[PDB]
């Protein structure tokens, strides 16, 4: 809702058909009469090249934004599901590495206990005699 | 809340039933059935035109 | 503000150079793909001819209700499209009834001119 | 599904990060070894430049695909309205000129019905 | 062939040049605006840094249902999955605590048995004397 020469709210928004940028009819016309050019791109432009006045014709002045809103909320749904899944699988790695290493460390005890036991009867039967 | 309660929000169960000699309300409901049935019959035409080619490509 | 095809506020508007008219990129492309023309002026235009040229987000209010809104809005647009087409058929139909009377009347004038011509001959005698 | 250089079904697809296009590794590798470039855009590309995670996907079928479907519905129906807005502006324009020619002619029917009867009223009396 | 955020099959895939991973444009464009970095590698990434790279779904023969039945199922399936996924994340953290506690419980056994065994072996070496 702004002209691209002065910066005012344009009451007659006309556009140049070389670089897409909505100017105001007064300012663009003064730029063309100064030098036949587009102010933004410095390309060739004339007064007849400009498309002036509002466009509403066979159109009539809701619905489409509801679908846009439905997209915007889904966009969050996906973003949330990602971060929830990352932590899901990243914790499963800790779970898996632990359970494996737990039962691995558990076998240390089974071995250790039977050797400790062997030391007892050995020494006991020796110290006896 | 929908997942916890185990209840999905009800949609428009209206277009399917309707009734003839109704009122101004069923005059609308009737006119709804026409436009969607024409859209339906147009929506089945562009499917059958390609037919199984569009399906087997996927 | 409004694209002159659908009536939406365009989210990627494009202007035709044959006729000064800001369309929406999606809708103008479909028309050109159907027939290489401009929808308003019927001038020969192509897709490369188009020059790609406010966004304010709708905050409905304070979700199950939004389901039924979208249902109602599609239900309304379906009837707002239907009502506008039966009116077109009946305005053309009532126009055709005028054309018959228009051409039927100018045949009835020919007989009335003969009765005037017959009268002008008798008056002179 | 296809390789853009050969046109075959690539058995080891590797996507480049300068011109986004799925090339066959064995084909594109030789293209890079010839000259360090991407075949399509002719931008620089090396072999290391050539290349989901934990979220499981399902195939693209008839939420996002459903939302883009409803765009097609409305965007097509919007053009359907133009066919009846444009045709209405021709019928009403022909009706306006038709009713004007009817209104301009019926004044002349009213005068001839006066004049032909007045000539019969005049002549019969004499 | 899929997107690396939502788990989609993208309609306009775009690849980032810092980490070779294909995302769907909307979802990667959202992440960069939220926090300007690559979601996977956590490396600096902008919207201009992205590089853009057809899919067919056969709309069912019985395609009313799109408004009522299909859309209903989509928001059911989104709702009951993430709720069940939140249930899965909660148990992984609880089962984490049972893993680490049982692990540390085993560490104490080993430490206790390491003092036990070698001293039992030492006593056999001393017995000879």
């Amino acid at each position: 809702m702004l002209c691209a020469i002065s910066g005012k709210v344009p009451r007659r928004p006309v556009l140049s058909p070389k670089s897409r940028t909505i100017f105001e009819k007064s300012l663009l016309e003064q730029y063309v009469k100064d030098t036949g050019n587009d102010p933004i791109t410095n390309e060739p432009l004339s007064i007849e090249e400009i498309v002036e006045i509002v466009p509403s014709a066979q159109q009539a002045s809701s619905i489409p934004n509801l679908l846009t809103s439905l997209q915007n909320e889904w966009d969050a749904i996906m973003l949330e599901n990602f971060k929830l899944r990352s932590t899901l699988d990243s914790l499963t790695k800790k779970l898996s590495t632990v359970m494996y290493e737990r039962d691995a460390a558990k076998l240390v005890a089974a071995q250790l206990l039977m050797e400790k036991n062997e030391d007892s009867k050995d020494l006991p039967k020796s110290s006896q005699q | 809340a929908l997942y916890t309660e185990y209840l999905k929000q009800r949609n428009n169960k209206k277009r399917r039933t309707p009734d003839f000699n109704d009122d101004d309300d069923t005059l609308f409901l009737e006119e709804y059935r026409r436009k969607y049935p024409r859209i339906d019959t147009s929506r089945y035409i562009p499917n059958e035109s390609s037919e199984v080619s569009l399906l087997g490509i996927v």
